[PDB]
C-alpha cells in the first residue's frame, strides 16, 4: 500500500542513501539527493516519492 | 479555460526525464558463444 | 542528400535552431573496461534557457528542453554523418583520441644504474 | 517553444524590493515569480483574469 | 519568532516549529534548508493550516549519540544490526570495524560506536 | 622491427620486446586485471591476467610474459576460467560488504569483472572472517577508507614515479600490510586528487564529493580545462544544475590522462559565491537590478563620461572566452580606443615580445616534444605549480633518458633534480656564455622554457635581448624540422588574447582612462583603476575585482558555456557547456553585444556562427580545432624579437621573485572554493608535511 | 477506516491470529521517543504539506562594496 | 476488413512527377470543396475562407520540393488528412491545432530585436 | 588602427606572399609605428590581408598574386 522508511532500534533513519532504490523503480517515482552529514554517516538530505506516478510493484 | 477547449502546447515538464542508461557496464558482457551450426552445412576446410 | 526533415513529422525548430554534435564515448578514467567506446553517439548540445531548472515546491529537476535525454548509437561515423544531414541537422564531430602505443618491459624495472640512481623503486 | 509573453524580460524586481528570477521557458510548468491575490476570482472577469495569471 | 518576508513583512511562527526535530534544534548537514528557511522560502501555502500535524518525526543523529558505546577486547568488531528475535535477515550487511586508534569507531550502516578495551 | 604471433586464432604483428597485455589489446582480445596500467610500471601482483600459452607449463601473467616469435596465446582455455575465478574469490575474501556505502557504485572495476569472471557464489563464512585494515588521514583532499583495499601497489607506483612524492608506501607482511604513510603523515603533491582515479576499488576516494552523487545518475560532458597553462582535457559530470566533479578524458598531448589538482577541485568554487543577478552601486552599497537600469546606466554613463578616445580602458583576464575576447576587441575598436590591455603587472604595454608572428609567445616545440628533449633549461618559471602537468612531463623524460636541467631564477623544490644558476640577468648571461653554450649547442633536441612570469617583470626586454640573440646564434636549438625556444603562459586566456592581438599601442600606456572595463580582470590593485573611472565588472562570481565595481554584470563561466580556448602549445579547443548559467547569468559575448546596441556600436555579428566566421575572420587557427601546425617563421620571428628590446631596457638588479604566491588561490574560481581555503592552509608547511 | 491503530489494523484484515495485547514483549518493538497516532487529515486544514527538504542548489552573492 | 472506408484511396505511388501534380491539384479541389462541411461540422468562429486561405498556405509551404518520393509521401500523408476532416473523426480541439495564429493574442512583449530577445533570454 | 594577414604554409598559392613576409616584415614596421601586423598561418587558407581602420572599420584583399612587388601593390592600395 503506502511507502514508509524504517527506523533502527534506538530510532536511526536506515537509508545510508545508496541510490538502488531509485536505479530499481520501473515509473522513476523515486528522488535522492545525498550529503555526508556532520557525524561523516552517510544519509539523504532529501527522500521523495510521487505517489501519483508510483505503480506498487 | 480562455478558448474554453484543451490546447495543445509545446512539451514542457515538472520533473526532467533521467534516464539510466548512461551507466551501462564497460565490459563486455556476454562472449561470442558456441555454434549449433550442424557439420552438414558449413564450408569444408581444404585437405 | 534528400531532405528528410519536412516527412519526419518533427517541427521546423529543432532543424533550424538545434546543433548536435556526433562524438565516441571516451574510455573512462575510473575503470579499465573499453566496451561503451566503439558505437558513435549522436546527442544535442543543449538550449541555455530551456536546459533544468529547480522547483518551487520539492525541488525536481524540472525541463522544456525535450531532447536531453535522447541519445542515438551508430556503427560508424559515416553512419552518423549520413543521418544526421540526412534529417537536416546542424552537426559538429569530435575525434576519438586513443593511446599512443609505448613499449613496456617488466625487466624496464631494474636496469643498471651507472651514474646517480636518480629514482628508488618500490614494487 | 512557449515564452513569457506577459513580462517585459527576465529579471523584474518589484517596488517593495523583491527581486524575481523567471525560470524556464514559458507554459505551464514554469514560473514567473510574481505572488498575486485575486479577490472574487469566483467572479465572471476573475476566472478569466486568474487563467491569465496562472497561465 | 518572526523571519522578514522577502518584502519587510515579518511573519510569526511558534518557536517549537523552528526547530529541525523536537531533539535538535540546529541543522546537521551543509545543505539541509533551515526551518527558518523553509517558512522564509512558501509560506503562501501555510496559511489556514496547522503546524500542530505537520510529521515532526525525531531527527536520528541525536537519537544515535545517546546510545552507549560497546567495549571490544579484541582487535575487530563485528557488526551485522540484526534483531535476533525476527526469523529472518533483518538489519545491514555484516561488517567488521578496525578498532586501533584512540577514541570509538562507528559503523557505517547503524553509527552504534564500538571501542577496544 | 616487429613479431607476429597468435592469440585465439587472431595473427597479430606488435613491435618487439613488448607485453602479452598489449599484444592481446592490440588483438582486440579482452584481458581481466587490477594492477595493470599504461602510464605506469608493470608489477604482477593482482594475479588477474593469468593466460595459457603454449610452452610453458603454468599460466603465465599476460602483463609482465614478454612477447616472443612463434608465440601461440589461448585465452579461451577451462585452465584460464577456472584461473579467473580462483583468483576472483581469493580476491574477494577479505573484501568488505561496502558495497551500498562505497562510492564507485557502477564504477567498480572489481565489481563488473566479478559478474564477467569471477564466482557466483561466495564460501567465506567464517566465525573470525574478514581482517580489518584501521583507517587513515592522509589529507582533506583524499578521504581514504582502506578495508576495501586489494594492494595493488598502483597508487604507490605511481606516486613514486610520476607524482614525485615517495611518501606513499607498502609496511608489512601478510594480512598486516598496509598502503600508506607509516607515520600518518600528510601527503602534498601538486596532482594529488590524480590517485583517486587511479584506485580500481573505492579505498581512495574523493572528499568533497564523498556521497553526494552516483554514476548512474550523472552526465556527462567533454569540455576544456581553463586556470591551466596546458589546457587539459576534462569530463564534467552534472546532475543537470549543479556540476559534480571533474575528471580527466585522455590525450597523449595536452595532459597524458593526469591532470591538475587546482583543476580538478575547483568545482567547489563554481558554485558558492556566484553573480545571478546585475548589480548597481549606490554608494557604500550595492543593490541588485534590471537588465535595463545595469546596461541604461553603463550607457548613461558613457554619455556623461564621453571618452571621446584612448580613455575606454577594456582589460580582460585569467579565464575568458576567446569569442568574449572578439566581442570585447570589436567593441573598443568600433567606439574608437585601443586601450585593450591584459591583467598582469605590466599589462599596460606590449609585452616585451611580437604579438606578430605566433612563434614568440607560443610553446613551439610541441607539449609531445618535449619527451625527445636532451637537455633543457627553464628561465624564470616554476613548472612544478604552474602546469604541474608539465611537471610529470619533465620528470617523466628524465626518469628515462639521459636529460640535463638546470634554473634561472628562484630556487624551486622540483620533483626532478634541477642546477642552480642564480637570481640575476648577470648569473643567466654568464650561465650562458660558460657551459650551457657548449651544453645546448651540443645537444640534440635541446629547448628553453620561459616563464611569463618574467614577461610581466618590467626588465623583461632584457631577459627576451639575450636569449634571442642565443638562440639566433646557436643554430642547434633553432633549425628545421623543430623549434627549440619556448615559453609558458600561465592562464588560458593569454595566448588566445595574443592570436587575436588583444594588446595595447605605445599611445594607449600614456593616458588615464575614464571608463575602465573588467571581463574577468580579478587580479587588479586599487591604484590599478582610477578613482574617477566609471569601472564595470562582467564576470560569473563574486570577487576582489568585483568589489570595485560600479556595474557588475553576471557572466556564464566554462562549465555553463560552449567555448573557444588556446593554450601554450596553441591548439585551439572547444568546451562544450554541461549546465546552463543559473539565476540571470548570460554569455559573454551576447552581454558585450547587447552594450554595443545601447552606444553607438552595431557589431556585424548576431549569432553564434557569425561569431565563428568572424573569428575566422580573426585568424583561420581558431577554426581549426585541436590541430597543432609548424611554423616556417621560426627563424625571422626570433630576430624581429631581437631587434625589439635591443639597447631600450637596461637589465636593473632585482632579484627573480616567484610568480604565484600559493599555488590553490589564484583566480576567480579557486579563491571562492571552501575546498581551495581549507586546502592552502593544511598543504602548508606543518610538521604532517615535512619530510624530516 | 483510517481511525483503526497500526498493530490493530493488521489483525482487523486477518493478518495476525494473536491481538497486539495478545503479543508478547520481545515483538513490541523498541523505540526511544513517544507515539502519536495522527489519523488521516484530508479535507481538514491539518492536511499535509509538501516542501522542499534542501536549500536551493546554487547559491547567491552576498552584495559586498569596496570603496576604492 | 475488405470493404474500406467512403473517402478512401488505395496508396499508390506514382513514377511521373506530372502524374503526382494531376493527383496534388485534384487533392486541393476536394479541400476547398470540403471547406463549408468543415465549417459547419467543427463549430467555428470565423467564416470559410479562412479556411480556405489555410489550405492553400498549407500547400504553398511544400511547392519546391523536388525529390518525386518526398512528394509522393507527402501526397499520401494529406490525403489521410483530408480522410480524417471530412469523415468527422478528428475533433475541434484538434481541428484547430491548424490556427494556433488566430484564436487569440498571447500577449504583450513580442521579442524581435537581439535585446528583446536577451532581456528575457530567449524565454 | 592595425593590419593582419593569413597565409597556408604549404607552398599552394602563398610562396610569394611568404617571401615578401621574410623581406619586409621589418620595412613596414618603421613605416608604420603607430599600426601592430598580426601574421597568421593554417594550412588551408587563402592568402588574405584585413586591415583595421579607426572606429572598427575594416577591409580585405585577397592575393591571388605570383610578384613581391604585386602584393606590395595591393597592400600600398589597401592602407590607402
Ligand atoms: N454588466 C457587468 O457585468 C458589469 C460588472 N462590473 C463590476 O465588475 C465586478 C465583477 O463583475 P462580474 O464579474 O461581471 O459579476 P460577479 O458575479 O462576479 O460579482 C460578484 C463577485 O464578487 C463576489 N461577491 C459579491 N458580493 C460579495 C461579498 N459580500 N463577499 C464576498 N464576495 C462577494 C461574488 O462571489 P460569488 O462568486 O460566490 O457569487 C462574485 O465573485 C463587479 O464589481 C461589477 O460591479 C463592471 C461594469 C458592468
Ligand atoms: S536509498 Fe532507497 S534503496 Fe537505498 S537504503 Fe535508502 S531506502 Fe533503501
Ligand atoms: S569498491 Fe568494493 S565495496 Fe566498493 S562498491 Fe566496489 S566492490 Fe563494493
Ligand atoms: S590505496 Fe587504492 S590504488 Fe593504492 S594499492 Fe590500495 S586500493 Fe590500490
Ligand atoms: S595486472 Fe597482470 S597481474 Fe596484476
Ligand atoms: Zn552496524
Amino acid at each position: 500500500g503506502e511507502h514508509a522508511l524504517r527506523r533502527y532500534p534506538s530510532g536511526e533513519e536506515r537509508c545510508i542513501a545508496c541510490k538502488l532504490c531509485e536505479a530499481i523503480c520501473p515509473a522513476l517515482a523515486i528522488t535522492i539527493d545525498a550529503e555526508e552529514r556532520i557525524d561523516g554517516s552517510r544519509r539523504t538530505t532529501k527522500y521523495d516519492i510521487d505517489m501519483t506516478k508510483c505503480i506498487y510493484c | 479555460e480562455e478558448k474554453r477547449r484543451v490546447v495543445y502546447e509545446p512539451l514542457e515538464l515538472t520533473q526532467a526525464f533521467r534516464n539510466f542508461s548512461a551507466g551501462s557496464t564497460a565490459w563486455e558482457p556476454v562472449g561470442p558463444g558456441r555454434d549449433d551450426r550442424p557439420d552438414s552445412f558449413k564450408l569444408p576446410t581444404p585437405k | 542528400v534528400p531532405a528528410h526533415e519536412i516527412v519526419s513529422g518533427a517541427p521546423a525548430e529543432l532543424s533550424r535552431n538545434r546543433v548536435v554534435r556526433i562524438y565516441q564515448q571516451a574510455k573512462p578514467a575510473t575503470q579499465s573496461g573499453e566496451y561503451g567506446t566503439f558505437a558513435w553517439r549522436l546527442d544535442w548540445d543543449i538550449v541555455d534557457v530551456a536546459n533544468r531548472w529547480e522547483n518551487d515546491l520539492i525541488g525536481w529537476q524540472s525541463s522544456g528542453d525535450y531532447m536531453q535525454a535522447t541519445q542515438m548509437k551508430f556503427t560508424s561515423k559515416e553512419s552518423a554523418i549520413k543521418f544526421a544531414n540526412k534529417q537536416g541537422w546542424d552537426f559538429y564531430i569530435q575525434e576519438p583520441h586513443h593511446r599512443k602505443f609505448r613499449v613496456k618491459q617488466y625487466a624496464n624495472n631494474f636496469v643498471h644504474s651507472y651514474g646517480k640512481l636518480k629514482h628508488i623503486r618500490t614494487k | 517553444m512557449n515564452s513569457f509573453e506577459n513580462l517585459a524580460q527576465d529579471v523584474n524586481i518589484t517596488r517593495s524590493g523583491k527581486t524575481l528570477i523567471a525560470k524556464g521557458t514559458g507554459g505551464r510548468s514554469s514560473r514567473t515569480g510574481y505572488t498575486a491575490t485575486v479577490f472574487g476570482a469566483n467572479g465572471f472577469l476573475g476566472s478569466y483574469l486568474t487563467a491569465k495569471l496562472a497561465k | 519568532k518572526s523571519i522578514i518576508s522577502y518584502n519587510g513583512n515579518t511573519i510569526e511562527i511558534p518557536e517549537e516549529y523552528t526547530k529541525q526535530a523536537p531533539n535538535r534544534d540546529s541543522t546537521w548537514a551543509p545543505a539541509q534548508a533551515s526551518k527558518t528557511e523553509i517558512y522564509k522560502n512558501n509560506m503562501v501555502r501555510f496559511e489556514q493550516k496547522d503546524l500542530s500535524k505537520q510529521p515532526m518525526p525525531y531527527a536520528g543523529i541525536e537519537l544515535i549519540a545517546q546510545q552507549p558505546v560497546r567495549f571490544v577486547h579484541g582487535n575487530t568488531a563485528v557488526c551485522d544490526g540484526a534483531n535476533h528475535n525476527g526469523p529472518g535477515a533483518q538489519g545491514h550487511p555484516k561488517i567488521f570495524i578496525n578498532v586501533d586508534a584512540p577514541g570509538s569507531h562507528a559503523c557505517q550502516y547503524c553509527g552504534t560506536r564500538y571501542e577496544k578495551e | 622491427a616487429e613479431i607476429e604471433l597468435t592469440i585465439d586464432g587472431h595473427k597479430v604483428s606488435i613491435e618487439a620486446g613488448s607485453a602479452l597485455i598489449q599484444a592481446c589489446e592490440k588483438a582486440g582480445v579482452t584481458v581481466p586485471r587490477y594492477c595493470y596500467h599504461d602510464k605506469l610500471a608493470i608489477a604482477g601482483n593482482c594475479r588477474m591476467c593469468l593466460v595459457d600459452v603454449e610452452r610453458a607449463p603454468k599460466p603465465v601473467a599476460s602483463c609482465a610474459y614478454p612477447v616472443a616469435p612463434g608465440m601461440v596465446v589461448r585465452t579461451d582455455t577451462e585452465r584460464v576460467k577456472q584461473a579467473r575465478e580462483n583468483v576472483m574469490e581469493m580476491m574477494l575474501q577479505n573484501h568488505p560488504l561496502d558495497c551500498p556505502v562505497c562510492d564507485q557504485g557502477g564504477e567498480c572495476d572489481l565489481q563488473d569483472q566479478s559478474m564477467r569472471y569471477g564466482r557466483d557464489r561466495g564460501r567465506f563464512t567464517e566465525i573470525t572472517g574478514k581482517r580489518s585494515t584501521e583507517d587513515k588521514n592522509i589529507g582533506p583532499l583524499v578521504k581514504t577508507s582502506m578495508n576495501r583495499c586489494i594492494h595493488c601497489t598502483r597508487c604507490v607506483r605511481f606516486a613514486n614515479d610520476i607524482a614525485g612524492a615517495p611518501e606513499l608506501g607498502s609496511s608489512g607482511r601478510g594480512n598486516d600490510m598496509q598502503i600508506g604513510t607509516y607515520l600518518e603523515k600528510n601527503l602534498n603533491t601538486e596532482l594529488s586528487g590524480n590517485v583517486i582515479d587511479l584506485c580500481p576499488v573505492g579505498a581512495l576516494t574523493n572528499k568533497p564529493y564523498a556521497f553526494r552523487a552516483r554514476p548512474w545518475e550523472l552526465k556527462k560532458t567533454e569540455s576544456i580545462d581553463v586556470m591551466d597553462a596546458v589546457g587539459s582535457n576534462i569530463r564534467i559530470d552534472s546532475k543537470g544544475v549543479e556540476v559534480m566533479r571533474v575528471i580527466p578524458r585522455v590525450h597523449e598531448d595536452v595532459n597524458e590522462e593526469w591532470i591538475n589538482d587546482k583543476s580538478r577541485f575547483a568545482c567547489d568554487g563554481l558554485k558558492t559565491q556566484r553573480l545571478t543577478t546585475p548589480l548597481i552601486r549606490v554608494g557604500d552599497k550595492f543593490v541588485n537590478a534590471t537588465w535595463d537600469d545595469a546596461l541604461s546606466t553603463i550607457a548613461k554613463a558613457y554619455q556623461q563620461k564621453a571618452p571621446k578616445g584612448d580613455e575606454f580602458k577594456a582589460v580582460a583576464g585569467a579565464l575568458v572566452e576567446v569569442e568574449s575576447m572578439v566581442a570585447l576587441k570589436d567593441m573598443t575598436n568600433a567606439l574608437g580606443s585601443e586601450n585593450t590591455t591584459t591583467d598582469t603587472p605590466n599589462g599596460n604595454s606590449a609585452p616585451a615580445h611580437g604579438i606578430t608572428f605566433r612563434s614568440n609567445y607560443l610553446f613551439n616545440s610541441s607539449i609531445a616534444g618535449i619527451e625527445d628533449a636532451d637537455a633543457i633549461l627553464l628561465v624564470g618559471t616554476n613548472p612544478r605549480r604552474e602546469a604541474a602537468v608539465m611537471n610529470a612531463r619533465i620528470r617523466k623524460a628524465w626518469l628515462r633518458q639521459e636529460l640535463e636541467i638546470a634554473s634561472v631564477g628562484p630556487t624551486l623544490d622540483a620533483t626532478f633534480d634541477v642546477a642552480e644558476l642564480g637570481n640575476t640577468h648577470a648569473d643567466l648571461e654568464k650561465a650562458l656564455s660558460g657551459e650551457f653554450g657548449e651544453v645546448l649547442k651540443n645537444a640534440k633536441n635541446p629547448l628553453i622554457i620561459v616563464g611569463s612570469g618574467i614577461t610581466d617583470r618590467e626588465d623583461a626586454g632584457a631577459f627576451f635581448n639575450t636569449i634571442g640573440k642565443f638562440v639566433e646564434s646557436t643554430p642547434s636549438v633553432l633549425n628545421e624540422n623543430w623549434n627549440g625556444y619556448n615559453v609558458l603562459q600561465r592562464s588560458a586566456s593569454r595566448a588566445g588574447a595574443y592570436d587575436i592581438g588583444f594588446t595595447p599601442s605605445d599611445e594607449a600606456s600614456k593616458t588615464t582612462p575614464k571608463m575602465v572595463w573588467l571581463l574577468g580582470a580579478d587580479e587588479v590593485a586599487a591604484s590599478d583603476i582610477p578613482a574617477d573611472a566609471f569601472v564595470v565588472y562582467q564576470g560569473h562570481n563574486g570577487d576582489v575585482g568585483a568589489q570595485f565595481a560600479d556595474v557588475v554584470l553576471p557572466g556564464a563561466a566554462y562549465t555553463e558555456k560552449a567555448g573557444t580556448y588556446v593554450n601554450t602549445e596553441g591548439r585551439s579547443q572547444i568546451s562544450r557547456a554541461a549546465t546552463g548559467p543559473p539565476g540571470g547569468a548570460r554569455e559573454d559575448w551576447k552581454i558585450l553585444r547587447a552594450v554595443s546596441e545601447y552606444l553607438g556600436v552595431a557589431l556585424p555579428y548576431e549569432d553564434a556562427y557569425e561569431v565563428r566566421d568572424r573569428l575566422a575572420e580573426i585568424s583561420p587557427s581558431l577554426v581549426r580545432y585541436d590541430l597543432v601546425e609548424p611554423t616556417v617563421f621560426g627563424d625571422v620571428a626570433v630576430q624581429h624579437s631581437l631587434v625589439g628590446p635591443n639597447g631600450s631596457v637596461t637589465p636593473s638588479s632585482a632579484p627573480l621573485t616567484e610568480t604565484i604566491e600559493n599555488f590553490y588561490m589564484t583566480d576567480s574560481i579557486s579563491r571562492s572554493s571552501p575546498t581551495m581555503a581549507k586546502s592552502s592552509i593544511a598543504f602548508n608547511k606543518d610538521n604532517k608535511k615535512n619530510q624530516a | 477506516m483510517s481511525q483503526v491503530e497500526p498493530g490493530w489494523h493488521f489483525w482487523l484484515g486477518y493478518g495476525v491470529d494473536t491481538a497486539p495485547c495478545n503479543t508478547p514483549k520481545e515483538k513490541l518493538p523498541i523505540r526511544a521517543y513517544p507515539y502519536k497516532f495522527q489519523p488521516n487529515y484530508t479535507g481538514t486544514p491539518g492536511a499535509f504539506v509538501t516542501y522542499n527538504t534542501l536549500k536551493p542548489k546554487i547559491s547567491a552573492w552576498e552584495p559586498v562594496t569596496k570603496q576604492r | 476488413a475488405i470493404i474500406a472506408t467512403a473517402f478512401a484511396e488505395t496508396v499508390k505511388f506514382s513514377g511521373s512527377k506530372q502524374e503526382l501534380q494531376k493527383r496534388t491539384l485534384a487533392l486541393y479541389r476536394q479541400f476547398l470543396r470540403g471547406a463549408p462541411t468543415f465549417a459547419d461540422l467543427y463549430e467555428v468562429q470565423f467564416s470559410i475562407p479562412t479556411i480556405r486561405t489555410k489550405i492553400r498556405q498549407e500547400f504553398e509551404r511544400h511547392r519546391f520540393v523536388d525529390d518525386l518520393s518526398i512528394q509522393n509521401v507527402l501526397y499520401a500523408k494529406g490525403h489521410m488528412e483530408y480522410q480524417e476532416c471530412i469523415n468527422a473523426w478528428k475533433q475541434q480541439a484538434q481541428f484547430l491545432k491548424y490556427f494556433p495564429e488566430e484564436d487569440d493574442i498571447q500577449g504583450r512583449h513580442q521579442p524581435s530585436n537581439f535585446v528583446d530577445k536577451f532581456l528575457k533570454n530567449r524565454a | 588602427r592595425e593590419i593582419r594577414f593569413h597565409l597556408c604554409q604549404n607552398g599552394s598559392s602563398s610562396a610569394p606572399l611568404r617571401q615578401f613576409v621574410k623581406n619586409q616584415i621589418g620595412a613596414f614596421q618603421k613605416a608604420n609605428p603607430s599600426t601592430k601586423v598580426l601574421v597568421r598561418e593554417a594550412n588551408g587558407v587563402k592568402p588574405i590581408v584585413f586591415a583595421r581602420f579607426d572606429h572598427g572599420h575594416e577591409s580585405k584583399i585577397g592575393l591571388d598574386v605570383s610578384s613581391e612587388k604585386e602584393v606590395a601593390e595591393r597592400v600600398k592600395s589597401l592602407i590607402e
